[PDB]
RNA sequence: UACGGUGCUGAAGCAACAAAUGCCCUGCUUCCAGGAAAAGCCUCUAAGCAUCAGGUAACAUCAAAUCGUACCCCAAACCG
RNA sequence: GCUCGCCGGAAGACCAAGGGUUCCUGUCCAACGUUAAUCGGGGCAGGGUGAGUCGACCCCUAAGGCGAGGCCGAAAGGCG
RNA sequence: AGGACCGAACCGACUAAUGUUGAAAAAUUAGCGGAUGACUUGUGGCUGGGGGUGAAAGGCCAAUCAAACCGGGAGAUAGCU
RNA sequence: UAAGGUGAUAUGAACCGUUAUAACCGGCGAUUUCCGAAUGGGGAAACCCAGUGUGUUUCGACACACUAUCAUUAACUGAAUCCAUAGGUUAAUGAGGCGAACCGGGGGAACUGAAACAUCUAAGUACCCCGAGGAAAAGAAAUCAACCGAGAUUCCCCCAGUAGCGGCGAGCGAACGGGGAGCAGCCCAGAGCCUGAAUCAGUGUGUGUGUUAGUGGAAGCGUCUGGAAAGGCGCGCGAUACAGGGUGACAGCCCCGUACACAAAAAUGCACAUGCUGUGAGCUCGAUGAGUAGGGCGGGACACGUGGUAUCCUGUCUGAAUAUGGGGGGACCAUCCUCCAAGGCUAAAUACUCCUGACUGACCGAUAGUGAACCAGUACCGUGAGGGAAAGGCGAAAAGAAC
């Protein structure tokens, strides 16, 4: 729903990991938008004692939700509420407040 | 009930032999039947007679009539 | 004597049972706060 | 095919495709027969269909 | 022989229990299961014209199977219902095994 | 042989003796507090059909109408 | 194995109070068997209890529900 | 023949004894009858408030009801520490 | 509109589909395993079987389609009774079915303030019972006064706590007299002339505008400390936006508001304009439905609780007279007065907030508040009738034992 559409570039700035950045993302409902992964040391289970046992420690659900940032492209996080105009005539696609749309 | 054309009655009410007394008088228990009505037979017409001394101006109807108009 | 708490479906009818409290005027209030104004169920009706 | 995508027919499926898109239920829908790397579950994912022809019917007929 | 009959809910899949083996002589009397709907003039109507297959006698059974999920005690028991239908004598599984 | 069991094969096969709870006995007796109707059992006809219809017989078949049937009792999932 | 028990008008039998699926077994220790715990309907993985004849449908009735029209009824209600 | 004389589980209620700091608002053990019916015996449906059936009780009748186990009257009366 | 989803609280795993029908929101339709409130008859809540059709079958069968009790009205039909009439076989159409409570109907106590309990206060409340709508009850006068006058009803402060009734006990407790709020009239009983002219019950359309989706919506960095600096300072900018609370804390600064600009299908608000099915519009000439009223002896409510006695009430019963007046004058009758002929209609003042909606909170911040944060009227007790809990609460990501 968010006019903001899923191949472009989001940034971490509201927790510890202050920069990073990635795109395209993974968005479903009440999803807690990992950017790209942001995840570093913490561990995966074991409900299978066959040889593929799960040996992750990295990338796993990193929440930062929603997205503190309108896509970065260079600088800066804003305005991001800022609806738009007719492109696609069944849909908007949007940017940020100084750029038209991407 | 009986009366029907002026329709029912059953008031409890007392009558005071020692001050406000509880013994309900008004409570009626006689019952009458039988008289000639407006066509042919002495039809099964019930009174008390109240309903048939009722009938000094009536022509067996503007009175007799009401349980029978619906 | 023989004290007391079981269970039976033919005794019901003339208390328990579910319709006669439907029946009375007396039963009637007591269902529908029990379970149509008050949030909840009752379902052992076989 | 989802059943709005055929309109143009002039029978509903209640001719005699009710069956022969139902039975598999009693056909192939025990262990493993239907499949195993491939299909599974189908009446709901894919395969309800049948189901909007019973409303229809009626709203056909009813008009 | 009738399409707009209860047949298409009163079914389930074959039961493909032991007893195959073990009754399946020289008369096929092959196991199902069976809908809520399932009163037997039903399920006697049912297979021939829903698996393409000559039957003799039908049985039904109420089967009341008890489960528990949720953990804490209980769960269910849904409609459950078995069934016992007849292939006659030696057509057996001949083309395919319904298991 | 799966150590449960079925796979092959297979005997022997009469007369009495004593006694029910039970069968015969809505038999048959003995006594009064005096043991409830419709019905299956079996026939009579009213009307009306009456060169039509009805039922009783040989044989061929069909339908055989939602249940429940798991553990449990002169007595622990009743109750206590 | 080997020596004897208890219920002895057996907790022998199948099935009726609707409690309802918690038997064989395959497996076990809290959600509990005031020792052990291997067993308790414990409690969990399978499944199950195959009724045209069993019996309550009926046709049906002695008790007693409901009941035309009613005799009455304060609204209630009662006796058919 | 007989509400026999003496007989079985279907009956109760005699004083103890291990019943009272309960196995039990009740039941007990080696003991003992009324031996066919002034017995009791169990699915239900009439008796639903100041009750209603009489071996005729002040016992009953939820187990201790001279009226409760009602909750609505009502957080009453209150010469009350 | 804008993209994801498969209503979840094991999610494994199938698989819609990110083109403009995948889900999902919304006008309006449509779905039945059987019950069903359920209604053929039976009823032990989930029903066990009547009685008659129809499309059609691999010709077994099959899924289905309807009726009842009443209240009123046309048709056919019908008894002991030539005749009357009851009563059936139907046709038509709706309610009977359901609510915490409001209000209309009546009933409704027991004991206990009174230091004694048969008045009465208790209480018109418990309930149980009958209505039928969103507003009522009412309301168009024998109403009130003194000859002044007022006008449906009564309402608001008074007068007044005045009159005024008593185990002379405790309570109940009036109208006038003044200011006002008010501020308007008629049809049958029926005939002539007149005649879609006024209203409104409907039901299609349409404007002026609603209901809600779709349209939207504010400003910041540098540094000293530093898990988050969203604190602090700088003011490097801001204001009819500085609610509360979100984002791991404390953000005017990022927020989600508020303030403001555009705006739909297709029913349908209300208001009006039209459209059409039905109504009544304008003027006269006519007309007046008494067992009702009396009262002597009953039961009563009124300010007046037992009495000389007061109506408008109610009941066995008896039983008048048309406005050339008497019905009654809060004793009773004068002088005199005012309602009015006993059919029927009325604008405002009032009250239920079913629930959801906008604002306020010397109000509850679980000793609690609508029984109610819950998913607790659910379970721990119950011949039970059903009395209802002990009870707030891990907290970046479930980040929930990698090793």
């Amino acid at each position: 729903a968010a006019k903001i559409r899923r191949d472009d570039e989001v940034i971490v700035l509201t927790g510890k990991d202050k920069g990073k950045r990635g795109k395209v993302k993974n968005v479903l409902s009440s999803g807690k938008v990992i950017v790209e992964g942001i995840n570093l040391v913490k561990k995966h289970q074991k409900p299978v004692p066959a040889l593929n046992q799960p040996g992750g420690i990295v990338e796993k659900e990193a929440a930062i939700q929603v997205s503190n940032v309108a896509i970065f492209n260079a600088a800066t996080g804003k305005a991001d509420r800022v609806g738009f105009r007719f492109e696609d005539g069944k849909k908007v696609r949007f940017f940020k407040s100084n750029s038209e749309t991407i | 009930m009986k009366k029907d054309i002026h329709p029912k009655y059953e008031e409890i009410t007392a009558s005071c032999s020692c001050g406000n007394v509880m013994k309900i008088r008004s409570t009626v228990g006689h019952d009458l039947n039988l008289d000639v009505c407006s066509k042919c037979h002495p039809f099964f017409t019930g009174k008390q007679r109240d309903v048939a001394t009722g009938g000094r101006v009536d022509r067996f109807n503007k009175r007799f009539n009401i349980p029978g108009s619906k | 004597m023989k004290r007391t708490f079981q269970p039976s479906v033919l005794k019901r009818n003339r208390s328990h049972g579910f319709r006669a409290r439907m029946a009375t005027k007396n039963g009637r209030q007591v269902l529908a706060r029990r379970r149509a104004k008050g949030r909840a169920r009752l379902t052992v009706s076989k | 095919m989802k059943a709005k995508e055929l309109r143009e027919k002039s029978v509903e499926e209640l001719n005699t495709e009710l069956l022969n898109l139902l039975r598999e239920q009693f056909n192939l829908r025990m262990q493993a027969a239907s499949g195993q790397l491939q299909q599974s579950h189908l009446l709901k994912q894919v395969r309800r269909d049948v189901a909007r022809v019973k409303t229809l019917l009626n709203e056909k007929a009813g008009a | 022989m009738i399409r707009e009959e209860r047949l298409l809910k009163v079914l389930r899949a074959p039961h493909v229990s032991e007893k195959a083996s073990t009754a399946m002589e020289k008369s096929n009397t092959i196991v199902l299961k069976v809908a809520k709907d399932a009163t037997k003039a039903e399920i006697k109507a049912a297979v021939q014209k829903l698996f393409e297959v000559e039957v003799e006698v039908v049985n039904t059974l109420v089967v009341k199977g008890k489960v528990k999920r949720h953990g804490q005690r209980i769960g269910r028991r849904s409609d459950w219902k078995k069934a016992y239908v007849t292939l006659k004598e030696g057509q057996n599984l001949d083309f395919v095994g319904g298991a």
